[PDB]
């Protein structure tokens, strides 16, 4: 390990930078969307089939 | 209409260390203008 490691100083340092993730919440409009459009496209089967 | 605030950068960084000496004279000062502050909350603050 570090010779000086103190836990709680390295990790914090290294989260303040580490921590700026948003793309999760833009991936599940994305998927939310995909979604939308699977049932659209089995209600316009239906129709058809 | 006044309030007097303490930029948390005054206080240690990272929470300051039980073992750094340059760290105990910023509490020391802290301590000494924690009741110089205006504000309410600042106790709680100073304790935390």
């Amino acid at each position: 390990y570090p010779p000086d490691l103190v836990t709680n100083v390295w990790y914090a340092d290294a989260i303040y930078p580490m921590y700026a993730d948003t793309e999760v919440f833009s991936n599940l409009q994305r998927d939310m969307i995909t979604c939308e459009a699977v049932q659209t496209l089995v209600t316009l089967v239906a129709q058809i089939s | 209409v006044v309030t007097t605030v303490i930029d948390d950068s005054s206080y240690p960084k990272d929470g300051g260390s039980v073992t750094s000496l340059e760290n105990l004279w910023d509490f020391f000062i802290l301590a000494l203008a924690l009741p110089l502050t205006t504000d309410p909350c600042a106790p709680v603050k100073a304790f935390m």
